[PDB]
């Protein structure tokens, strides 16, 4: 067959899930130390007293 | 994520509880020699 000039130019792209904002939760500055150390800076808070 | 593990500082609660423990004693032998001295 004899095609005509292309009326739309497109190609191979990529297509992810749509992201978003990570609504970072209300207690998130206690992050920078992980659990144990914030419970155990209390215990030894106590213990020094 | 990468919150710091208590392994990662686990040596400044040695250190800590090791100083409270040479505190008590060195309160305790200053207690010990001034009561026999009484």
């Amino acid at each position: 067959i004899d095609f005509s000039k292309p009326f739309m130019s497109l190609g191979i792209s990529i297509m992810i899930k749509k992201p978003q904002k990570s609504k970072p939760g209300v207690f998130s500055f206690l992050d920078p130390l992980a659990y144990e150390i914030w419970m155990c800076i209390v215990f030894a808070y106590i213990g020094v007293s | 994520t990468s919150a710091l593990s208590l392994s990662n500082v686990a040596g400044v609660f040695y250190i800590l509880v090791g100083g409270l423990g040479l505190a008590m004693l060195v309160a305790l032998i200053e207690f010990c020699y001034k009561s026999r001295a009484e």
